[PDB]
């Protein structure tokens, strides 16, 4: 309707999650061990194919180096290493579920601990798995530094020197950022703290009950395992020769006759390596796009407040906290959701003494008998004085203008 | 069962056999192998190098050095502070200080190498950053 | 010879229903329904909010409501004609089919 | 010049368009009907080349599943189907070309 | 067959990049007002219709 508006009278603090892969397994390959083995006759026929193998080693090595740059680009956002204060009091807010606990030897938060107990679910033929440069303990130190900097400083440590500020004032700043005045937070400080604490508690049970929560991190673990198993099982395929064993056909066959049999096995096993390497190159490109996005969310939702809609969680963004998972990262988005709306009647302008009046920051509203001006996100009526309106015009052109009294 | 001969794993590779002379079951494990890396500074600066044996124990390498390894390009020997064992492999040719600097040449799980000042190649633990604490 | 094409899960009628829902929610509510519950607001006030967003005071819109409405209607009529004339306008979508 | 400025005294409203592909055609391929067809002798020869076709089936099925996910993420944003009022007066604006 | 399948895999990755961009333009230009320059049209953005 063209004279009816609805305005909320209450809010709600909600916490969600977000899971993103950041890196995958690093691998290396060896041609002669995989293709020929210890047979010297085979290795002499292989060198006639040129520099196929040098290309394969270059491709896998390039991927391995890129994985280490993916992790360094997401977590190594801080030059310093900040530490949490000894006394954990933040004006009613509880952070015990995200800060590290010294009792555990690895110093991991309770939420970070159960993540490692879910997604966690020698050599064969020269295929080796290389270890990541940054250990799990080193990664958690970066996460702890980010958490301890966004609690005692806010967003100031992401642009220069870190400046301390009491936590409620930071929340008041963020309320101003989303568009609600300061007095809302201070007059409801106790209620808001209780709402946030309840939201944190549900996170642990949400991941416990839901089986398919860490499904995106689980896929990369299984996909890399399937490719290696498929590659190894290709060593027992005839490909068109008498047998699948190099020295078995070496003995019971004519030396020139055996030459063409080795040719079939070599060509078949070269084609298997090409399929594997090409598959990894495409997957590595897909992971890199995911790692680039996680680096942007870390810089824009954690080290600051973002006004991009639906980028750092559904609702109006307030802050965020990072948590580390194997081969990935988890975000905890804290947002602001309105509730308990109500009918109202509105007008575009107020006419008084032949002059029009428009609100400064607010929308005119009427409860049936009296006209008030209120902010457009929380019902808080005020009297229509001249300190919250500007005249700027005449009472003749605006359509739908009503007339009332303005108290100077 | 008293009619089978040899066992196979999931990927169809032999891992157990039975002796035909006396009926007894034996296990089969492949002989060790892995990659080899060379850590060097600028050849415009020095000629010393450090060798990394990827994914192998230090005792296995030392035992096999007695004329049983397929790479005659061996280092000098275990001259005290040369054999340092990391989670990536048996690093030979570098001395492990207990200080911490920023990484210069990546090696493995948190270990880096650099040419510091006599002159020698040293291996340390990567330093995350300068510590700080905000008075809240 | 062994080649098949599978139909998409969402029919072309179902997709058009989603687009209708977005248009109806962005006309009667604005940006409110993207965060929480949809909230009523007359359309001209939404345009005043958007002028405030771009940096122009409210009274500019109210004193020029007829002029802006005529400009908006005319600017959308030309969209059809520009589509009839140029046949290579939908090059990107046609490129996918041919490839 | 360091003591001169230019300030607009009027405005205009313009409408532009942008075209973006979302999904493509889903296909499935069978080896035996393609490589051999119905010849049993060819099937046996193809049998002892390992598991090549098992990889081809899995590669093409993963692409087909993504095609439905792309359209789901673009359009299925809101979970409430809104409806426009029967009367279509919006302060002089005319949405008849898109409703 | 392998040549055909490999080409399709590369094409699909290109489509995801376009689909992700389209999903972003719907969240920021349609369900809100964007202050990013030349993201939702040339000029000062007001609204959008899909
Ligand atoms: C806004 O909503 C909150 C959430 O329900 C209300 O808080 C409840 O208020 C009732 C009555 O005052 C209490 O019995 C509940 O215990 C409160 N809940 C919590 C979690 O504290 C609040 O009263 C609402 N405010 C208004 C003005 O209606
Ligand atoms: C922050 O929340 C935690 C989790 O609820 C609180 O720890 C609980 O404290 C109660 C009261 O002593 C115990 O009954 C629970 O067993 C504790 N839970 C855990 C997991 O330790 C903690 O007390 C809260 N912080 C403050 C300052 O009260
Ligand atoms: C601002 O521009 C608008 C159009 O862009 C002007 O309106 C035009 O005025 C002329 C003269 O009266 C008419 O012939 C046109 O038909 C009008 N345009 C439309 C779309 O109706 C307006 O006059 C300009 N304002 C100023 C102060 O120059
Ligand atoms: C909104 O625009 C449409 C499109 O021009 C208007 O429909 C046209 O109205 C004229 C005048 O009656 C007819 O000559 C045309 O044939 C109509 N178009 C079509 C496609 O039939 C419509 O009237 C406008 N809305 C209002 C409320 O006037
Ligand atoms: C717009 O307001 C007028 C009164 O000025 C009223 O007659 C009309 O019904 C309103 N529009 C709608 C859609 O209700
Ligand atoms: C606002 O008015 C409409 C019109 O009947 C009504 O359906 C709706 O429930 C009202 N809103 C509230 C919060 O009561
Ligand atoms: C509407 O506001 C006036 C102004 O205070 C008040 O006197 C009146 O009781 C209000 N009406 C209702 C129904 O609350
Ligand atoms: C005040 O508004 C009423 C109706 O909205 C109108 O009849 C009256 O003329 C207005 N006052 C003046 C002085 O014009
Ligand atoms: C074969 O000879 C050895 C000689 O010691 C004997 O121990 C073994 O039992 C013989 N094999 C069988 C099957 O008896
Ligand atoms: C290496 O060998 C030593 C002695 O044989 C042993 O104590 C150590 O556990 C071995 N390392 C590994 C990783 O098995
Ligand atoms: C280096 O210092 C640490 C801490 O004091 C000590 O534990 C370690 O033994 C030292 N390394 C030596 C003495 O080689």
């Amino acid at each position: 309707s063209n004279n009816s508006i609805a305005i909320p009278t209450n809010f709600t603090i909600s916490v969600t999650t977000e899971i993103l892969p950041v890196s995958m397994t690093k691998t290396s390959v060896d041609c002669t061990m995989y293709i020929c083995g210890d047979s010297t006759e085979c290795s002499n026929l292989l060198l006639q194919y040129g520099s196929f193998c040098t290309q394969l080693k270059r491709a896998l090595t390039g991927i391995a180096v890129e994985q280490d740059k993916n992790t360094q680009e997401v977590f190594a956002q801080v030059k310093q290493i900040y530490k949490t204060p000894p006394i954990k009091y933040f004006g009613g807010f509880n952070f015990s579920q995200i800060l590290p606990d010294p009792s555990k030897p690895s110093k991991r938060s309770p939420i970070e601990d159960l993540l490692f107990n879910k997604v966690t679910l020698q050599k064969f033929n020269g295929l080796t798995v290389l270890p990541p440069l940054l250990t799990d303990e080193m990664i958690a130190q970066y996460t702890s530094a980010l958490l301890a900097g966004t609690i005692t400083s806010g967003w100031t440590f992401g642009a220069g020197p870190a400046l301390q500020i009491p936590f409620p004032m930071q929340m008041a700043y963020r309320f101003n950022g989303i568009g609600v005045t300061q007095n809302v937070l201070y007059e409801n400080q106790k209620l808001i703290a209780n709402q946030f604490n309840s939201a944190i508690g549900k996170i642990q049970d949400s991941l416990f009950s839901t089986p398919s929560a860490l499904g995106k991190l689980q896929d990369v673990v299984n996909h890399n395992a399937q490719a290696l198993n498929t590659l190894v099982k290709q060593l027992s395929s005839k490909f068109g020769a008498i047998s699948s064993v190099l020295n078995d056909i070496l003995s019971r066959l004519d030396p020139p006759e055996a030459e063409v049999q080795i040719d079939r096995l070599i060509t078949g096993r070269l084609q298997s390596l090409q399929t594997y390497v090409t598959q990894q190159l495409i997957r590595a490109a897909e992971i890199r796009a995911s790692a680039n996005l996680a680096a942007t969310k870390m810089s824009e939702c954690v080290l600051g407040q973002s006004k991009r809609v639906d980028f750092c969680g559904k609702g109006y963004h307030l802050m965020s906290f990072p948590q580390s998972a194997p081969h990935g990262v988890v975000f905890l988005h804290v947002t602001y959701v309105p509730a308990q709306e109500k009918n109202f009647t509105t007008a575009p302008a107020i006419c008084h003494d032949g002059k029009a009046h428009f609100p400064r920051e607010g929308v005119f509203v009427s409860n049936g008998t009296h006209w008030f001006v209120t902010q457009r996100n929380f019902y808080e009526p005020q009297i229509i004085t001249t300190d919250n309106t500007f005249v700027s015009g005449n009472c003749d052109v605006v359509i739908g203008i009503v007339n009332n009294t303005v108290y100077d | 069962l008293p009619f089978q001969q040899f066992g196979r794993d999931i990927v169809d590779t032999t891992d157990a056999v039975r002796d035909p002379q006396t009926l007894e079951i034996l296990d089969i494990t492949p002989c060790s192998f892995g990659g080899v890396s060379v850590i060097t500074p600028g050849t415009n600066t020095s000629n010393q190098v450090a060798v990394l044996y990827q994914g192998v124990n230090c005792t296995e390498v030392s035992v096999a050095i007695h004329a049983d390894q397929l790479t005659p390009t061996w280092r000098v020997y275990s001259t005290g502070s040369n054999v340092f064992q990391t989670r990536a492999g048996c690093l030979i040719g570098a001395e492990y200080v207990n200080n911490s600097y920023e990484c210069d040449i990546p090696i493995g799980a948190g270990i880096c190498a650099s040419y510091q000042t006599s002159q020698s190649i040293i291996a340390y633990t990567m330093s995350l950053g300068a510590e700080n604490s905000v008075a809240y």
